């Protein structure tokens, strides 16, 4: 569900 | 314009009018009877989760140069970033809290609409988004369908279709290619002039409401109050 990797 | 609100639409209506064409909608009367809606207070979260370690994003926006990620207990997060006059914005974001703390899973339900997807229920990813007023998730797109369920507080949400991607100036780098270079609420229109005319939808998502974010739809989210949301990523 990440948008910040 | 505004995202439409529909009360408990049939699976077929949701499929034909929203899922297949990839159009956002807010579903009402679906999550308003999750036990979470009445149970989740700061006190309850502290009692059930307070001692567990969680990742915390510190900084206004994950696109900022000062932004960072750390680890702390849920009790520490609440004390430092919610209740005591916080020195910085902190956000317990994008975290599979329900796999970590199965007891909390009893308080939520996977929406029945997820069964319209071509994927396995065991592969649905459930994330918690818990933070103070003022958290911001910059405009970005994700590779799966999403139901974003609001439990506590309200969020201001802006949605831009994948057809508008050229006006959103995606970053070139690999780690940020799913993220816009534009600050939605204060865009640099000298550097990003195409953004000004790009059409969008917006809403204020309130407790008990579910926002359907179609796969690849660009979304920007700002918490207006102390907020707890639960996302379901599904295909
Ligand atoms: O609520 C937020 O800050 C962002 C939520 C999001 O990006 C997601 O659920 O995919
Ligand atoms: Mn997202």
């Amino acid at each position: 569900c990440a948008r910040a990797y | 314009s505004t995202v439409p609100r529909l009360h408990r639409p049939s699976l077929q209506h949701f499929r034909e009018q929203f899922l297949v064409p990839g159009r956002p909608v807010i579903l009402k009367g679906v999550a308003d009877h999750w036990p979470a809606m009445q149970k989740w207070s700061l006190e309850y979260i502290q009692e059930i989760a307070g001692a567990r370690t969680v990742p915390v994003e510190v900084g206004s926006r994950y696109t900022d140069e000062e932004w960072s990620q750390t680890l702390m207990t849920v009790n520490e997060f609440i004390s430092k970033y919610i209740v005591n006059e916080p020195r910085d914005v902190g956000y317990l974001a994008q975290h599979q809290l329900f796999d970590q703390i199965p007891e909390l899973k009893q308080d939520i339900s996977i929406p029945d609409y997820c069964s319209l997807g071509d994927g396995e229920e065991e592969e649905i990813t459930i994330c918690a988004w818990f933070g103070p007023q003022g958290t911001i998730s910059p405009l970005h797109q994700d590779p799966q369908q999403n139901f974003l369920v609001q439990v506590m507080g309200r969020k201001y949400i802006r949605l831009y279709s994948p057809q508008e991607s050229g006006a959103l100036y995606p970053h070139d780098t690999h780690l940020l290619h799913n993220t816009s270079q534009v600050d939605v609420e204060n865009p640099d229109l000298e550097k990003f002039p195409k953004f000004a005319k790009a059409p969008f939808l917006s809403c204020i998502l309130s407790p008990g409401e579910i926002l359907f974010i179609p796969v690849k739809y660009w979304h920007y989210v700002r918490a207006l109050d102390l907020s707890f949301s639960v996302s379901f990523w599904w295909s």
